[PDB]
């Protein structure tokens, strides 16, 4: 379950810096580069911080377009999502009923920006923060239609 | 009348300014080695506005 | 004699930089962070150079207070000091009569900031520069009472 995943984040993860102290993460998906605008900071690369950004606080997301040099270094993606096992940086996640789950407390504050996958390779979606549960946690993810983006935010959460 | 009143005003205030100027640096030197140790055992010498 | 010492400086030593060129060293002791202010430069870390500093040229020392993140990474310390063997980064040092000794020339200019220990673990004191001797060298150390700090500077020395 880890033998397919591990190569990917080495290709596709930058993170953010503010005052020489990492806090968030950043991804590069498809054609547009991604940042969850909740955390303050600057990306840890020389040039592409010089870029245009389009912000709406209604979703708390942020994109820009990748310049043509490292454009061929992003993952694959789709919208087809039957229920079943899926995977991430700290194990395997289950999903059904419009509800994502993983057991208790294996995520921390200071950890936004973690993409989540399938088995057969494309990237799926992207996490925000957590919510108390008793046993198996609630998530906070933004995702896609065939055509549109959408937030879902269940009750009783904390914004990481 | 002016020529007296301005000179007496300026000889008084700098001495006010002098008096405060050296009293603090005594409070500095009387305090400062106590700031340095890894240990906050300041004695009861509070007449000198202890931290 | 080295089997207890070696882990400590890896936990407790930063050094100074000025123009991309190390010259001094820096320690983190107890509650207050330490720098011998003789050498110019900036510490080689992102954030804690943004700190308050209190300087007296009468001693040529410099402290600040450690922010609460890496506060639990400093050594232990005491003031009880009978005469006997003690140890440091280049061997074993002997002390008596208010006089520290080590044999010839095993220290250089560009080496201020080296803490010195006991056997049983706490840190003791901190060095400044050297003095010619014939055979076994003279030191230049600042140290502690039960309550106060104190410099001792024997005749005929050179400030490293």
């Amino acid at each position: 379950r880890e033998r397919m995943c591990m190569k990917i984040e080495h290709d596709c993860i930058f993170e953010v810096k503010h005052e020489g102290k990492v806090t968030g993460y950043a991804c590069l998906v498809g054609d547009k580069v991604m940042k969850p605008a909740h955390v303050p900071g600057v990306i840890d690369n020389a040039d592409l911080a010089r870029l245009s950004y389009k912000k709406s606080s209604k979703y708390d997301l942020e994109c820009a377009q990748i310049p043509v040099a490292m454009k061929s270094d992003a993952s694959k993606y789709t919208h087809e999502k039957p229920e079943g096992h899926y995977n991430w940086h700290y194990g395997a996640v289950q999903y059904t009923g419009g509800r994502f789950t993983v057991p208790t407390g294996v995520g921390k504050p200071g950890d936004s920006g973690r993409p989540i996958f399938d088995n057969k390779g494309p990237v799926v979606a992207i996490v925000l923060g957590g919510a108390n549960e008793g046993t198996r946690t609630a998530l906070s993810v933004v995702t896609w239609n065939k055509d549109m983006v959408t937030k879902i935010t269940p009750e009783g959460t904390v914004e990481w | 009348t002016i020529v007296v009143v301005i000179r007496v005003s300026v000889v008084v205030l700098l001495s006010f300014a002098a008096s405060v100027y050296m009293c603090v640096v005594a409070r500095t030197k009387c305090l400062t080695p106590y700031a340095l140790t890894p240990g906050a055992v300041v004695p009861v010498t509070i007449g000198v506005l202890c931290c």
